[PDB]
């Protein structure tokens, strides 16, 4: 559970939100 | 074509403390470009025809057709558009940004591009927008025209997820977006003009010295590239890019955590580019060690995030972290 926690990617881009 | 001349020369790129090495420039039917993509390795492709109805856009053909929705444009009284995130900017209230977003119609921005062409003036422009409902019929036929059996085979090929959003990017010549990595894999569509974008693999993080993480500026590069500071950036002396100048019909993949530095030629007239962001592929079900180096850029990434949250503040983020390590691991 741990391992895979930590390399979970994330999804942000030079794209402000609003 | 034609005989038209040299697109572009050298002088119209500027000057780094770096060198660098070509990125390939292949035919889609290439093998080695299948090749570079399944290694998530970039490559520029020529004949995509990905974007080709949008190579007959210009800025009277879309201010006609692209609707009135608003649209952000960034202004700056430099040549960098550093992106910053303005949901974190309280988080560090010291940081000053030196571009500032403004919404606007399509025809202000013509407008206001226009004044300042007249005026001589210094201010710079630089269109950042996600595409949408909003526009025009005959720019939703032009994006229908996209070369989506080919593009969706390639999503499909390499495991990733939903396409999030293609960003419509129309600069001024000579504009330079700093030093950064996304979190998304990008097919960077060139439209109208060119763009020297110089890359880096994700195993030269230590080179390149990104924000922290809660920082507005996180995933850019600390390093002013125009004036690099050796004494708090000193693996900057050993970073070496991949480089190419996208024109009209170029398709650059630019890998996903692979740091890119774009600028638009230096008296080139304006930019015209589309990209097309799509979510990575999960994390597989086994893992291989040694880890990749964008598998410890993802580790690292989400110990910052989680330190911040246990801590309640991201000021007390890097207190700990040097705690941890002074005299220790170091
Ligand atoms: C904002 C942009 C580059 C540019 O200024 O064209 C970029 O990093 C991207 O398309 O992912
Ligand atoms: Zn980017």
């Amino acid at each position: 559970e741990v391992v895979k926690l930590l390399l979970e990617a994330g999804a942000d881009v030079n794209a402000q939100d609003k | 074509a034609g005989a038209l001349g040299p697109a572009w020369d050298e002088s119209q790129l500027r000057s780094y403390s770096f060198p660098t090495r070509p990125i390939p420039r292949l035919s889609q039917s290439d093998p080695r470009a299948e090749e570079l993509i399944e290694n998530e390795e970039p490559v520029v492709l020529t004949d995509t025809n990905l974007v080709y109805p949008a190579l007959k856009w210009d800025l009277e053909y879309l201010q006609e057709n692209i609707g009135n929705g608003d649209f952000s444009v960034y202004s700056a009284s430099t040549h960098k558009f550093l992106y910053y995130d303005e949901k974190k900017m309280a988080n560090f209230q010291n940081f000053k940004p030196r571009s500032n977003r403004e919404e606007m119609k399509f025809h202000e921005f013509v407008e206001k591009l226009q004044d300042i062409q007249q005026r001589g003036g210094e201010e710079r422009l630089y269109l950042q927008q996600t595409l949408n409902d909003t526009v025009g019929r005959k720019i939703v036929m032009d994006f229908l025209g996209f070369n989506w059996n080919w593009i969706n085979k390639q999503q499909g090929k390499r495991g990733w997820g939903q396409l999030t959003s293609n960003l419509l990017l129309i600069g001024m010549e000579g504009n330079v977006t700093p030093a950064h990595y996304d979190e998304q894999q990008n097919f960077f569509a060139q439209i109208k003009g060119y763009k020297r974008c110089i890359l880096f693999p994700p195993d030269q993080f230590e080179c390149l010295y990104p924000y922290p993480v809660h920082h507005p500026c996180d995933r850019q590069s600390q390093v002013d590239f125009d004036n690099p500071d050796y004494e708090r950036f000193p693996n900057f002396q050993n970073v070496v890019g991949y480089e190419t100048v996208v024109g009209p019909g170029d398709v650059l993949y630019i890998p996903m955590y692979w740091w890119h530095h774009i600028e638009s030629l230096l008296n080139g007239g304006i930019t015209i580019t589309v990209n097309f962001w799509y979510k990575g592929a999960p994390t597989p079900k086994r893992i291989e060690y040694p880890l990749k180096a964008h598998q410890k850029v993802a580790i690292m990434r989400n110990i910052e995030k989680m330190l911040g949250e246990a801590l309640g503040n991201p000021q007390e983020v890097g207190p700990l972290l040097n705690t941890m390590i002074k005299g220790r691991y170091n």
